[PDB]
């Protein structure tokens, strides 16, 4: 195709090497999905695509346990989120698994109304699952107990890859396939309020996505969403109001820096943001349209991927690339995870590569 | 060439005879489109006719008009037609009467091929005060071409035609 | 005898290079005429000769192919692939048989502004032979070769008028063909004669003017002119052993005369015309070709 | 290229005078699309108009003749536009190898004869005082005639399969539509036999009577 | 002779209870609703209806039925006729 | 480019097979490039409304689309397409009922209906029963009525009951039929062809077989009938056959001037139609030094309206080929026919006639067949010498049963014609012997679309003499080429000549086997390489050949040191790719074919190059 592709450039401080690789089998592949593990007691707990699952001991890269879950293959979907004793887990063919850790068999598995494309999280004694037709789901951890499905509206264009919820106060708050970014008190399924803050700034709507399907961040009473068409906005819990606005958008996940946002434009564009006005504070240019990941925070500094292989590495002030790193040469499309120190990237056939500093 | 491009059998046609119906008895004829209204003749009738164009003037042609109708010195025409009279056509108007302005050309013999040996005629001129701009006639006398003399719709437009181009060449 | 036996089949396999031998805008059709650098064409020709000694054949060949490329700035140069048959009868004092060949190739040409076109074709082909001789004991035998013929040719066509073009022209060509080596020891002694691969090449300049009427009012193409070709090399070489002793044979070349054509003119969407015309060259080999004419009035 | 239209109008002309029918048509088709809307374009387009017709290019003339009139409702030359119309479907009626062997084009397909008839009909009831009006009226005649053959021709075959009724139903059409030709009256002895072969012949005297009265 | 003559048909058909609701004193558009549209009127002197039945199977004597309704010139029935046909060959 | 199908929300059927109906596309698969893998809304949703069709077809009919959902990558290249459904429960056909103003014809659709107690639903079988109601409605004249088909449901017995409703409307009679089309081809060519009689009743199937004859007239690229209502009265309809006249015929010219040969002179016309007179004319001739051949032959189809044909041909064959005596002989052959035929049904023709000919033939190159020919005669020359000459006119009596059902006029795809000529003489004439050849063609296609079609050819023929005489050798079969097993070379397999010495000499040349048996297996499907216009214009055919030609009378006792002639089970075998092409100068063929199983003097010819007939 006839799009530019600019080589990185070559910049070194320091020399971080791979902890360990792990393997676990036919993963993502080809495919698109949020299949991060999580750690929990110094085990990280990886998700197959093809219904295996693996729990992997930290600093060392030991197998634990390891189970299948095949059907026929299983298309897991959902990240990999850990509550009490338990894992659950949602598959593309419309199922949620509950599975108890070590043991490996599932402890229940339900059914639910759509792919589960949401990253399945955990809150206040509920499980919330955002299919991938306009409904989300609260499940019970007992067996099931759809405990309500809320409905939403949405045009045949949307991209998946859909919105995680995030709770605070009792209430979660969730984006929208249109812009409708709403809030429901997570006890009985009850939808509250919701505002559009995508504008749809274009000539026709077939060409505009101008959805958000990217988790929000909350701090205190703000918290932010991020459209594809554009549209960054800032707005305040207690009903639909916008503190600011900006015409950038074009981001599909993000952190906070608890003083700078971070973001990543359509065209590969990076900078850090204010709480207040939101200006920029530098760009880099080197990987343009490389399909770079989410950028995680790791002794204040940056680490990212792209989907060459190339993991690359980011000064929080101005930005620097301190290192980059090469482990494999057909790229990455996973959701970086960090915890007690430590780095973690999943692959297609090596899967999860746990770095070294 | 210059005529019609199927042959001419149609000219021979049966007649075209009705009949009648008898005593005590209808007929219900009479309920199609096929009528053939009654027309009188004089046309060109076979490969007489002569299918070509009809030249539009480049106004007013109605019949053999050519009146003149934005020009300020629209007097300078005259001049113009001095020159066309000039070597342009070699031939100063029979009745050059330029103070009157009613230059009335002398009968010519040009030619345009089309099987047609010659075709000239006296374009008579004259140039009054109509319109907005300064008016002048072309209104031509008989047509002569290789019959002695002859006119018609057509044909009269043939030599206005010639005084409509050349006059609008000016511009 | 013998000797001079298998030359005239080299001369026929000279024949065959020379019925081989075809025009610019003939074997490969009219560099112009055709607007798209994407087209299929063909030649189908059927020939004949003679010389003295009673050496006569008649050749019919068969071939077809496409064509497809895109414009450029200028000269729009195309380029595709073909294949060919050539089937032929021919008959000596002692001597008949008759021979055929298959063959796949590809050809190539581009025109200018100016009226200057280029040209280029190769082609490799399994020729094999039958024949029957009574002379050298050898009786009938069938042999196979392989040929890779590469010809070039180039035109100057000048735009004389709106209906006629003297467009000089020049070519050559070199092939290869690999000879056969075998002995007579069937009849009691050995006469073995050896041919080594043959790797001639000839050239052949041409004037001629051709008249192109359109509208399928006159709708003529004809072609007049006239044509000499030479043979650069020749390589038909063979050794022969027998009692009397040893002998060796080498080409010759070529100073050939080659005539006009034929009408040509394919008068409307629905019809044709054309014809040939041969040169009867009597009294300098005996040699001759093969004129026809016809039309297809098809309702 | 393009260029002031003096020349490129003066070489048009001069070309359809020599008659190059091919040369004349493509500048003429180069200068309108060039100008679509010249000081005097329409007598570019009658000019092509007449470069059609005399090209044989007849659907391309037939497509003009319509565009033409829709851009040009009314105008002081619509009789020659309609008139051209007319020639063009009879033109494209009769050709053929049958005009060098001499055979009777008439029970072929008359839907161009039909069509040829409208148009020439149209013309003579718009404007009698033109002066192609004869010719026309000419034409129309003929084309009548035509038309009768073909409905007699397609009545003589239904007679002769033995279909008593679909011969009664054309022929009444023919009398409906042409009552003076010799077609009718050729065919009114089929509506006799027929009318006979029915075994209800008082419709038959009847057909007998009007017979004997126009048979003189 | 035994050539194969193809069957033909030769009008609008009609049956018993067709005929049967038939009756003196009715208008043309009634009766021809109830009758269908005849196929072979009479525009010559009176507009008097015919309704032809034919039957020709091939090589067999050829079935006729013949249904003669005339009507006075306003728009009503005056009288009917039928005829079995089937007379002379 | 797509990329990903789903089908969740399923629990009796694998995504796999359901997907395979589609006709969309998700992943290539491996070892073929057969479809490709992009994304198309439009059949998406005909994909969609198959598998909709694929779940109710078997007693799903509380099944309905909750909702389709298409989406992309956030990079524009990969695209997902998920579909989640109800499937419902299996159900059983409860029953059949009708109801409506339908008309006396209540037995047809009542036995129509009938349906198997005890199976499941299947809306494929109910559209087409309403679809084939419909049409026997038409069949009898109704061509407008209007059908309704409810399928109520009782779940709590697992049931589906049928309720269609039929209105037949009104009687329909047909008011004109008009032609459209024909520029050349006069009106009565057009209309002597129909079943369907102007001024009756309208029957559906007399239309459709009145277009399936103008399709097998042969001159008629394509053929579309129309029906319309008059806007006038409630019940009258006109019909219509658009047809669209294509090119037949072809007047040939050609001149041979050479020194080999001298002068050559061909020409000669050949229509199935002339001018459109219904005709079928073919007169030929060509002059030579060693040729002098020409026939004229003239057939009306339709001497008189009902199907009666009548034709007749004169040839004149005096080439007197002498020059090089190779296997040829001075003849002079001269003769005349004429023949009538007639239809006995609607799809089977006979045909009769008589014949003279006459046949004279000096200078005959020895060999056995045909001196056991002149002693079975009762003339005695001598072996070694060639001098003789021989007179003979024959009277003689032919026939032809023909039997013709093909959806198209040439190169059809559906259908069978088969054509058994029988030729015998009559008591007068010096020969007395019979022949009988046989042609059978059989097109069955495999799929509705009609472009892949397989097609079987088969030939026969055998004859003899009677009261202890044989047929002359002239009039022998022969075997080889183009409408023959191809490839070989023409008329190159069965019984070889066998020389007397001027001991044996064996001949390369044939002589002709008294008995030939031939057959083909043919595949014919679309060329990839032409446009859709062009399409239904070319046709590409993988072909099968086998063949076998021999001598019944074959004294194998006197020459048994000869290979024997008298045995059928030599056969041969060839096979390969034919190319018949329909062009503005007529019908052409190519082949490439490769023998398979082959024998001596078979001359093969790779490339064979027939034009005309095909």
């Amino acid at each position: 195709v006839v799009k530019m592709s600019p080589l990185p450039t070559v910049e070194n401080q320091f020399t971080p090497t791979t902890a360990w690789s792990t393997s676990v089998g036919s993963g993502i592949g080809n495919f698109y999905s949020n299949l991060h593990p999580a750690l929990a007691d110094n085990v990280v707990y990886a998700a197959d695509r093809a219904g295996l699952v693996k729990a992997l001991n930290a600093d060392d890269g030991k197998e634990i346990w390891s189970v299948s879950l095949a059907e026929e293959p299983a298309l897991l979907s959902g990240g990999v989120t850990v509550s009490g004793g338990h894992v659950y887990i949602g598959s593309e063919k419309a199922q949620v698994y509950a599975l108890n850790t070590s043991d490996g068999t599932v402890a229940w598995q339900t059914k639910v109304a759509g792919e589960a494309l949401s990253r399945p999280v955990v809150s206040d004694g509920l499980v919330l699952i955002h299919t991938s037709n306009g409904q989300l789901q609260a499940l019970n951890e007992a067996d099931g107990a759809v405990k309500w499905t809320v409905n939403l509206d949405m045009p045949s264009l949307s991209l998946r890859g859909e919105s995680a919820p995030t709770t605070a106060f009792g209430a979660a708050v969730v984006g929208g396939d249109n812009g409708r970014v709403s809030a429901v008190l997570m006890e009985q399924g009850q939808m509250i309020w919701q505002q559009r803050i995508s504008q749809a700034t274009g000539s026709t709507e077939i060409d505009r996505l101008s959805d958000v399907d990217t988790t929000p961040v909350v701090v205190n009473g703000v918290v932010f969403a991020l459209a594809y068409n554009g549209n960054l906005t800032a707005l305040d819990l207690r009903s639909g109001q916008i503190m600011w606005k900006r015409e950038l958008g074009s981001v599909n996940d993000f952190i906070v820096d608890g003083n700078r946002i971070y973001l990543v434009d359509q065209n590969d564009r990076v900078m850090a943001l204010t709480i207040d006005g939101g200006v920029t504070l530098w760009t880099q240019s080197d990987l343009l349209h490389r399909l770079l990941t989410s950028p995680v925070l790791y002794n204040g500094n940056l680490v990212v991927g792209d989907s060459e292989g190339y993991l690359h590495w980011i000064n929080v002030e101005d930005g620097r690339f301190v290192a980059q790193q090469k482990v494999d040469s057909s790229g990455f499309q996973t959701e970086p995870v960090a915890a007690d120190g430590k780095l973690l990237i999943q692959a297609k056939d090596g899967t999860v590569y746990s770095i070294t500093r | 060439k210059r005529q019609v491009s199927g042959d001419e059998a149609y000219l021979e046609a049966a007649p075209l005879a009705e009949l009648h119906a008898p005593a005590g008895m209808i007929l219900p004829v009479t309920s199609g489109d096929y009528a053939i209204p009654v027309t009188n003749g004089s046309g060109a009738v076979g490969k007489a006719l002569d299918i070509r164009p009809p030249a539009q003037p480049l106004t007013q042609f109605t019949g053999d008009t050519a009146s003149l109708l934005e020009n300020g010195r629209g007097n300078t025409l005259w001049p113009q037609v001095v020159s066309v009279l000039q070597a342009k056509n070699y031939t100063i108007t029979q009745r050059d009467d330029a103070g009157q302005t009613l230059t009335t050309d002398w009968v010519q013999w040009n030619r345009l091929d089309e099987d047609e040996q010659y075709r000239g005629r006296y374009q008579i001129s004259v140039k009054p005060q109509g319109y907005q701009q300064a008016v002048t006639v072309k209104l031509l006398n008989l047509e002569q071409a290789g019959k002695p003399v002859a006119d018609a719709a057509s044909m009269q437009r043939y030599s206005t035609e010639m005084m409509n181009v050349i006059s609008a060449g000016l511009d | 005898e013998a000797t001079r036996n298998a030359a005239a089949l080299f001369s026929v396999d000279y024949k065959a290079f020379l019925n081989e031998v075809n025009n610019l805008n003939k074997r490969m059709g009219d560099l112009r005429d055709i607007n798209g650098e994407a087209g299929a064409w063909a030649r189908i020709m059927s020939g004949t000769g003679s010389a003295s000694g009673g050496f006569s054949d008649n050749y019919t060949h068969v071939q077809v192919g496409v064509d497809k490329k895109h414009e450029l700035d200028g000269l729009d140069l195309f380029t595709g692939f073909t294949v060919t048959h050539t089937d032929s009868s021919a008959s000596a004092d002692v001597f008949s048989g008759k021979t055929k060949s298959v063959g796949a190739g590809l050809y190539a040409s581009a025109m200018f502004d100016s009226g200057a076109y280029i040209d280029l074709i190769g082609k490799y082909v399994h020729h094999d032979n039958e024949y029957t001789a009574t002379f050298a004991g050898l009786g009938t035998r069938d042999y196979s070769t392989h040929s890779w013929y590469a010809g070039a040719e180039a035109g100057y066509r000048y735009h004389v008028t709106e209906d006629a073009w003297i467009e000089p022209q020049a070519e050559l060509v070199y092939g290869s063909v690999s000879g056969k080596q075998f002995a007579w020891k069937d009849q009691g002694m050995h006469l073995s004669m050896k041919d080594k691969d043959y790797n001639p090449l000839i050239g052949r300049t041409g004037v001629d003017v051709g008249k192109s009427f359109s509208g399928k009012d006159w709708k003529v193409t004809a072609r007049a002119g006239l044509g000499y070709q030479f043979d650069l090399l020749a390589n038909g070489e063979t050794v022969l052993r027998d009692a009397s002793g040893e002998k060796r044979i080498k080409g010759e070349k070529d100073s050939r005369m080659l005539m006009s054509v034929g009408l040509n003119a394919e008068i409307r969407d629905n019809v044709r015309f054309g014809l040939e015309f041969e040169k009867s060259a009597f009294g300098k080999y005996n040699v001759d070709n093969a004129v026809n004419a016809n039309f297809r009035y098809c309702f | 290229p393009d260029n002031p239209p003096n020349e490129i109008y003066a070489t048009a002309q001069q070309k359809l005078q020599d008659g190059n029918w091919r040369q004349a048509i493509t500048q003429l088709e180069a200068l309108d699309n060039r100008y679509p809307f010249g000081p005097y374009s329409q007598q570019v387009q009658l000019d092509l108009i007449y470069a059609y017709y005399k090209n044989a290019d007849l659907p391309l003339a037939q497509a003009a003749i319509d565009r033409f009139i829709r851009l040009n409702p009314t105008h002081p030359n619509i009789d020659y536009v309609m008139y051209m119309r007319g020639l063009t479907n009879m033109a494209l009626d009769d050709s053929a190898l049958q005009g060098f062997f001499g055979v009777d084009r008439s029970d072929r397909d008359p839907q161009h004869a039909r069509a040829a008839f409208s148009d020439f009909s149209k013309l003579v009831r718009g404007y009698p005082n033109s002066q192609y009006t004869t010719d026309a009226t000419k034409r129309l005649v003929f084309l009548k005639d035509r038309l009768a053959k073909y409905e007699y021709s397609v009545a003589e075959y239904y007679t002769e399969r033995g279909a008593w009724v679909a011969v009664v139903n054309r022929v009444e059409g023919m009398l409906r539509d042409y009552p003076d030709t010799q077609a009718t009256r050729d065919a009114l002895p089929l509506m006799e036999n027929a009318y006979r072969q029915m075994q209800m012949n008082a419709q038959a005297e009847k057909v007998a009577k009007i017979i004997a009265a126009n048979s003189s | 002779r035994v050539v194969y003559r193809p069957d033909i048909n030769q009008g609008n058909y009609l049956t018993a209870n067709d005929v049967s609701k038939i009756r003196v004193g009715m208008t043309q558009q009634q009766v021809a609703y109830a009758l269908g549209t005849p196929l072979m009127s009479d525009p010559f002197g009176t507009n008097t209806w015919f309704y032809v039945f034919r039957q020709q199977p091939g090589h067999e004597g050829v079935t006729q039925q013949t249904l003669t309704l005339t009507f006075n010139s306003s728009g009503v029935l005056t009288n009917i006729d039928n005829k079995p046909a089937l007379s002379g060959n | 480019e797509i990329q990903q199908i789903n089908i969740v929300g399923n629990h009796a059927f694998t995504t796999d097979e359901l997907i395979s109906h589609f006709q969309l596309r998700d992943e290539v698969p491996w070892w073929n490039v057969v479809g490709d893998r992009k994304y198309q809304k439009q059949k998406l949703a005909g994909d969609l409304e198959t598998l909709r069709s694929y779940y109710l077809d078997r007693g799903y009919a509380r099944f309905n689309i909750d909702s389709t959902q298409v989406s992309l990558t956030p990079d524009k290249k990969g695209i997902y397409v998920t579909v989640n459904i109800t499937e419902g429960d299996q159900y059983k056909l409860s029953g059949v009922e009708v109801s409506g103003n339908l008309a006396g014809h209540s037995a047809e659709i009542e036995q129509l209906t009938k349906i198997e107690p005890g199976e499941l639903y299947n809306g494929t079988k109910v559209t087409k029963m309403e679809d084939d109601i419909k049409k026997l409605l038409g069949r009898y004249g109704y061509a407008y009525p209007r059908v309704q088909s409810m399928p109520e449901i009782n779940d709590a017995d697992k049931t589906v009951k049928l309720r269609v409703n039929v209105d037949a409307g009104n009687r329909f009679y047909v008011r004109k039929i008009r032609f459209e089309g024909n520029d050349t081809s006069k009106d009565a060519v057009l209309r002597r062809e129909m079943r369907q009689m102007e001024g009756a009743w309208l029957g559906s199937d007399l239309v459709d077989q009145g277009k399936e004859r103008l399709n097998r007239l042969g001159f008629f690229e394509t053929v579309d009938t129309d029906t319309q209502r008059v806007p006038g009265s409630p019940d009258q309809v006109d019909v219509v056959y658009k047809v669209k006249e294509r090119n037949t015929g072809c007047f040939n010219f050609g001149i041979g001037y050479g020194t080999e040969s001298g002068v050559s002179f061909q020409a000669g016309v050949q229509q199935d139609n002339w001018l459109g007179t219904g005709y079928a004319v073919g007169i030929n001739g060509t002059k030579n030094d060693y040729q002098t051949y020409a026939e004229l032959s003239v057939t009306n189809p339709y001497f008189t309206v009902d199907g009666v044909s009548l034709g007749g041909r004169l040839f004149y064959n005096d080439f007197q080929a002498d020059d090089a005596d190779l296997s040829d002989y001075t003849n002079k052959s001269y003769g005349t026919d004429v023949t009538l035929g007639f239809p006995i049904n609607e799809y089977n023709s006979l045909r009769a006639g008589l014949g003279y000919v006459h046949n004279s033939l000096s200078n005959m190159q020895p060999q056995v067949a045909m001196w056991r020919y002149l002693y079975s005669m009762g003339e005695h020359p001598s072996t070694s010498d060639q001098d003789n000459s021989f007179k003979t006119d024959d009277f003689t009596f032919n026939y032809g049963w023909t039997y013709n059902k093909l959806d198209r006029g040439y190169f059809p795809t559906d259908g069978s014609r088969v054509n058994l000529t029988g030729k015998v003489t009559i008591p007068g004439s010096d020969n007395e012997y019979y022949k009988v050849t046989l042609d059978t063609a059989t097109y069955v296609p495999i799929d509705d679309d009609h472009k892949w079609v397989v097609l079987g050819r088969t030939r026969w023929g055998y004859g003899d003499g009677l009261g202890g005489k044989e047929m002359p050798f002239y009039e022998n079969f022969y075997a080889g080429g183009s409408s023959t097993v191809r490839g070989f070379q023409s008329n190159t397999i069965g019984p070889k000549a066998v020389y007397f010495p001027h001991d044996l000499c064996k001949s390369d040349d044939a002589v002709g086997g008294n008995a030939m048996a031939v057959a083909s297996l043919e595949f014919i499907t679309p060329t990839p390489f032409i446009s859709d216009k062009y399409a239904n214009s070319v046709r590409t055919s993988f072909f099968w050949d086998m063949g076998t030609v021999w001598d019944t009378n074959w004294d194998s006792s006197q020459y048994s040191g000869y290979p024997d002639y008298s045995d059928p089970s030599n056969i041969r075998m060839s096979a390969g790719i034919a190319l018949q092409w329909m062009s503005p100068l007529g019908p052409l063929v190519f082949s490439y074919a490769q023998p398979f199983k082959k024998y001596d003097g078979d001359k093969a010819e790779q490339f064979q190059f027939n034009i005309g007939k095909t």
